[PDB]
C-alpha cells in the first residue's frame, strides 16, 4: 500500500528500472540497443556511450554505414569527410586497421567490485567520504569504468598501467568507446546464461570482438557450511562453458577472439591476510580478517567460504577444485573450434602479479579488497590486465591486431574522439 | 525478520557509530547525527539514515553508553540470533563465561 511502485507515473518507471536490472541492460536506453547515455544502471561506465540515443542502429562496435559520411555510426568519433581530397576520414583512418571492442564476461573482480574503506573507517571518516555512495550503489557496487578490462576513467592509484580496453583503444584510435563489461557479482558458469543474452554484438553488422571469459571464483566460492558439494564438477563446467561458447559462435562476427581465464589459487588469502587488521578494525586494533572470515562463516554469508577460512584443510581443497576447473578450461581451449572465433587459455597466474607487485616495493595485501578482504582491488586488476596484455603481445600477437599508422592523424583531426 | 545479512549490517553500522564517537569523542547521539550528515541527500540515504535513528536510535544510545560492544547490541536488538545449540556468531573478541549475563544485562537496559 506504501510502495511507490504502484503510484501513477512512476509505476512504468518501477518496472522498467527492475527489468533493466533483472537483464543486466541500460535503464537509460530510448533505441534499446543496449548503449546508454547515462553512467550508472549498467550505463555507459559498463559500455561505450551511445552518441546517438535515438537511432538503434548507431551504437559502439559497428561497421561503418558507408564509411560514415553523415554521422558517426560507431561512437568512435572519426567520422565526416576529408575536404582536401573528399574521402571519408573513417574509410582512410581505419579501413584495413582491423578495428575490434574488448568484451568481459566477468563476475564481481571482472566488474571491479569495490565497497571503499572510506565508508566504515570511522578515523578518516567526513563529508567528502559518501560522495561516491550513489554512484556506487546504482552501480550494483562495481566499479568497471575503473576495472582493469574496460576501464576508462583516470585511476585513483598510482600505478601507470591501463585497462585493456585503453590499451587497445591506444593501438587503434579506431575502438575509441568499444568495451562491454558484460559481468555479474554472482557471476559463474552456472548462471552465466541468464545474462549472456546482455552481451550486444551483430553477427554480420558489427566488428569482430575480443572476448575474455572470466568466471574466476564462483564455481568454486559459496556460502554454506559445507561448500564442497556446492562447488561446479569438471563435468558440469565444461558442459556450462560449451553452451556459451556455441552461444558466442552465433553471435560474434568472424575474427573474433575468445579466452578462458583460469581461476585462482586462493589460498594466497588466508596467507597474507588472516593477521592483519580490518578498516573496522584498525582503530582499537580488535578485528583481524581471520575474526571476520569466522564471523561471516558463522553466519553463512561469506562470499567464498572455501578460501576464507581458517580450515588449511578445506582451502586447500578449494584450491585443488579450481585447478580441475582450470585444466578443464586449458583443455576447452585446446581442443574445441568454432567457425568464427579461435580459443586461447591463459591462467590467473596471481604469483606473478605478486612478485611483479614486489619488484615495485608491494607487499601482496595492498592487493586485495581491504573491506571484503577477498576481491583483487584496482592494482591488482591493472597488474592482471597488463599481464594479460603482454603474454597476448608475446604468444598472439593477432589477437591485438596491429599498431594504426594514422593514429596520430586521428588525434589531430578528432582530438579526444568525443571523450567517453 | 533476522538473517545472516542483517547481522552483518547491524554489527558494521554500530560499528562505525561506536568508532566516530571515539574518534569524535563524543556522544552516541552525536555519533549518529554525525554519520547521517556526511551521507547524500541523494536515493534517499541520509533520509534513511535519520529513520534508523528515529527506530533504534534511543535503545543504540542506552546500550552504548554502557560500554557494550556491537555483537551485544545487534543480538540484544535481535539483529543476530543464537538459535538453539547453533554456535555464537560473533565478530568482537567474546569472553564465553560472561556472554549471558551480559546479554542478560542488555536486555534489562532496554527493558
Ligand atoms: C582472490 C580470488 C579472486 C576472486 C575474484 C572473483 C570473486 C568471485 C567470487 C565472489 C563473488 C562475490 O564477490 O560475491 C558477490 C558479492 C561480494 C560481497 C562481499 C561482501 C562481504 C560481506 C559483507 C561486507 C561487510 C563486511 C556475490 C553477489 O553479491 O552477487
Ligand atoms: C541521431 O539520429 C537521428 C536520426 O535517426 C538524427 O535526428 C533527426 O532524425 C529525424 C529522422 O529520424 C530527422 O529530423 C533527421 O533525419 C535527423 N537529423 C539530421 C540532422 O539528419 C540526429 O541528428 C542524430 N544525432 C546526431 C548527433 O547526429
Ligand atoms: C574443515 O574442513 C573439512 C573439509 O570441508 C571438514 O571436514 C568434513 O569432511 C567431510 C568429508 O571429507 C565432509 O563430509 C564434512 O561435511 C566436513 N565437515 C563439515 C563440518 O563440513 C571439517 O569439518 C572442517 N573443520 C571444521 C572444524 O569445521
Ligand atoms: C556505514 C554506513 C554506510 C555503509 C555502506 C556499506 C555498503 C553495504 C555493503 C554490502 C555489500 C554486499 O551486500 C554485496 C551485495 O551482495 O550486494
Ligand atoms: C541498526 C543498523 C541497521 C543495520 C541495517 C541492516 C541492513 C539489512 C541488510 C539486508 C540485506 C537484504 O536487504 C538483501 C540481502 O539478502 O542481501
Ligand atoms: C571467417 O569466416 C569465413 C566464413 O564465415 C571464412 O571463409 C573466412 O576465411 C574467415 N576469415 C576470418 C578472417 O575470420
Ligand atoms: C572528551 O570529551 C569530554 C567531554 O564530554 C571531556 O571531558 C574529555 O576531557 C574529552 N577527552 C579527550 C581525550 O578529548
Ligand atoms: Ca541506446
Ligand atoms: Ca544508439
Ligand atoms: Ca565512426
Amino acid at each position: 500500500g506504501s510502495d511507490i511502485c504502484s503510484l501513477p507515473v512512476l509505476a512504468k518507471i518501477c518496472q522498467k528500472i527492475k527489468l533493466a536490472m533483472e537483464q543486466s541492460v541500460p535503464f537509460k536506453d530510448v533505441d534499446s540497443d543496449k548503449y546508454s547515455v547515462f553512467p550508472t544502471l549498467r550505463g555507459y561506465h559498463w559500455r561505450g556511450r551511445d552518441c546517438n540515443d535515438s537511432d538503434e542502429s548507431v551504437y559502439p562496435g559497428r561497421r561503418p554505414n558507408n564509411w560514415d559520411v553523415h554521422q558517426d555510426s560507431n561512437c568512435n568519433g572519426i567520422w565526416g569527410v576529408d575536404p582536401k581530397d573528399g574521402v571519408p576520414y573513417e574509410k582512410k583512418f581505419c579501413e584495413g586497421s582491423q578495428p575490434r571492442g574488448i568484451i568481459l564476461l566477468g563476475d564481481a573482480a571482472g566488474a571491479h567490485f569495490h565497497i571503499s574503506p572510506e565508508w566504515i573507517t570511522a578515523s578518516q571518516m567526513s563529508l567528502n567520504s559518501f560522495i561516491n555512495l550513489p554512484t556506487a550503489l546504482t552501480n550494483e557496487l562495481d566499479w568497471p569504468q575503473l576495472s582493469g578490462a574496460t576501464g576508462f576513467l583516470d585511476s585513483t592509484v598510482g600505478i601507470k598501467e591501463k585497462s585493456i580496453y585503453l590499451r587497445l583503444w591506444k593501438r587503434n584510435h579506431c575502438n575509441h568507446r568499444d568495451y562491454q563489461n558484460i559481468s555479474r557479482n554472482g557471476a559463474s558458469s552456472r548462471n552465466l546464461k541468464k545474462f549472456i543474452e546482455s552481451l550486444s554484438r551483430n553477427k554480420v553488422l558489427d566488428y569482430p570482438a575480443i572476448v575474455i571469459y572470466a568466471m574466476i571464483g564462483n564455481d568454486v566460492c559459496s556460502g554454506k557450511s559445507d561448500p564442497v558439494p556446492a562447488m561446479t564438477t569438471p563435468e558440469k563446467l565444461y558442459s556450462n562453458v560449451m553452451q556459451t561458447l556455441k552461444h558466442l559462435n552465433s553471435h560474434l562476427p568472424n575474427g573474433s577472439h575468445v579466452i578462458l581465464y583460469g581461476l585462482p589459487d586462493g589460498t594466497f588469502l588466508w596467507d597474507n591476510l588472516h593477521n592483519r587488521y580490518h578498516p573496522l578494525g584498525q582503530l582499537n586494533k580488535d578485528m583481524t580478517y581471520a575474526q571476520l572470515y569466522s564471523f561471516l562463516n558463522c553466519l553463512q554469508v561469506s562470499p567464498c567460504h572455501g578460501w576464507m577460512s581458517s580450515n588449511k584443510t578445506l582451502r586447500t581443497l578449494t584450491s585443488e577444485r579450481a585447478e580441475q576447473l582450470s585444466n578443464t578450461l586449458k583443455k576447452i581451449a585446446a581442443s574445441e573450434k568454432f567457425t568464427n572465433f579461435n580459443l586461447f587459455y591463459m591462467d590467473f597466474a596471481f604469483h606473478e602479479i605478486i612478485q611483479e607487485w614486489q619488484k615495485r616495493g608491494g607487499q601482496p595485501w595492498q592487493l586485495i579488497e581491504p573491506v571484503d578482504g577477498f576481491h583483487p582491488n584496482e592494482v591488482a586488476l591493472l597488474l592482471l590486465a597488463d599481464h594479460f596484455w603482454k603474454k597476448v603481445q608475446l604468444q598472439w600477437p593477432q589477437i591485438l591486431g596491429k599498431e594504426n599508422p594514422f593514429n596520430p592523424q586521428i588525434k589531430q583531426v578528432f582530438g579526444d574522439q568525443g571523450g567517453h | 525478520l533476522s538473517n545472516g545479512h542483517t547481522c552483518v549490517g547491524c554489527v558494521l553500522v554500530v560499528s562505525v557509530i561506536e568508532q566516530l564517537a571515539q574518534v569524535h569523542n563524543s556522544t552516541v547521539q552525536a555519533s549518529m547525527e554525525r554519520l547521517c550528515s556526511y551521507l547524500p541527500e541523494k536515493l534517499f540515504l541520509k533520509t534513511t539514515c535519520y529513520l534508523v535513528i528515529d527506530k533504534f536510535g534511543s535503545d543504540i544510545i542506552k546500550l552504548l553508553s554502557a560500554d557494550m560492544n556491537a555483537d551485544v547490541v545487534c543480538h540484544t536488538l535481535e539483529f543476530c540470533k543464537q538459535n538453539t545449540g547453533q554456535p555464537l556468531c560473533h565478530l568482537y573478541p567474546l569472553p564465553k563465561e560472561t556472554w549471558k549475563f551480559t546479554l542478560q544485562k542488555a536486555r534489562q537496559i532496554v527493558k
